[PDB]
């Protein structure tokens, strides 16, 4: 909670899980793939993620052992997720997380690269990405023109797929 | 007599300005207090509406 200041040092230990947990298999995405799918991540594992935190609301104290069970299926179900936009939407969603690993990973500055994403996912992997809390009469972010906070150049694979999409009449 | 001398001219040298040229230049003064009134309250036209899409961009992520 508290970051390390003042010379530490790093260490790390050559052990394994016990007999009684099973295996979990982790997840191997990094920042931009992680950012990038986060809102398709929330859309499926929103009742996993919400037992898990709810577990380690109610067993309060004991915390880490006491809801392992679960912490392996919101872990399962994201990599689900991962996979299965991986083996649909590969090219742009890479497209979409090569434009964010530019721009210190703003999700304001690859808008063309998130509409062909968004597209593919809803088409095929039938997720929607949503900001909630937002009341209707109010827009959301990702959805509307001319925004005032432009990048400073947006990248030219994706404004290239953009403008091909346009023409063939893909979005 | 004279012969060879620096004179004047036959009907003299035509005058030269020896008042203050000093004309009042610019626009009236409320002109410019109604430009800079109008400058400013377009630039914080466009400054709020910045903030606020950068609150909105911040409950995105
Ligand atoms: C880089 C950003 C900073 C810009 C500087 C600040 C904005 C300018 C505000 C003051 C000027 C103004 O607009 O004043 C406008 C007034 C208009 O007066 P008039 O109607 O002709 O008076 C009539 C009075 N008689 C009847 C006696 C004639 O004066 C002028 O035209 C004088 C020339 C101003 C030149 C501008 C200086 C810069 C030179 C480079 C050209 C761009
Ligand atoms: C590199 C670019 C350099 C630019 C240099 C500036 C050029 C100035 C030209 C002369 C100005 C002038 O003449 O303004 C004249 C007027 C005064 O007119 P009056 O005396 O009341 O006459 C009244 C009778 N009239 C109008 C019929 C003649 O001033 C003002 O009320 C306000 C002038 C402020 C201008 C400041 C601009 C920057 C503001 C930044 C915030
Ligand atoms: C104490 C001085 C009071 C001055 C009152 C002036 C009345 C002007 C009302 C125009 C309303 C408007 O047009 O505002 C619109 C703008 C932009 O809004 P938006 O992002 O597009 O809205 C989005 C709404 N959604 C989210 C629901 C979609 O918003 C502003 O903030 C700018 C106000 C205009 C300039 C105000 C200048 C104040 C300068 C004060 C320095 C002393």
């Amino acid at each position: 909670p508290r970051e390390a200041a003042a010379h530490w040092v790093p260490f790390e230990d050559k052990a394994n899980m016990p007999d009684n947990v099973p295996d979990v298999v982790e997840v191997g995405a990094t920042s931009a793939p992680l950012l990038s799918a986060s809102y398709f991540i929330g859309a499926k594992c929103k009742p996993y993620n919400d037992d898990f935190m709810l577990c380690r609301e109610e067993s309060q104290g004991s915390g880490a052992i006491d809801c392992l069970k679960e912490g392996r299926r919101v872990t399962r179900c994201a990599v689900s997720v991962i996979e299965d936009i991986n083996k649909s939407c590969l090219d742009e969603f890479r497209l979409h997380w090569q434009c964010l690993e530019q721009n210190n990973h703003q999700l304001s500055g690859c808008r063309k690269a998130e509409a062909l994403l968004n597209k593919c996912v809803f088409t095929k992997l039938n997720l929607e990405k949503k900001i909630p809390g937002l009341r209707p009469d109010e827009e959301p972010v990702f959805l509307k023109k001319d925004p005032w906070i432009k990048p400073a150049v947006d990248d030219f694979k994706s404004v290239r797929a953009y403008a091909e999409a346009k023409k063939n009449g893909t979005l | 007599p004279s012969v060879g001398q620096d004179l004047p001219p036959v009907g003299g040298y035509e005058p030269v300005q020896w008042r203050r040229n000093l004309p009042a230049r610019g626009f009236r003064p409320l002109v410019y207090l109604a430009a800079l009134c109008g400058i400013c309250g377009y630039g914080f036209y466009r400054a709020l509406g910045g903030i606020q899409e950068r609150r909105e961009l911040k409950r995105e992520k």
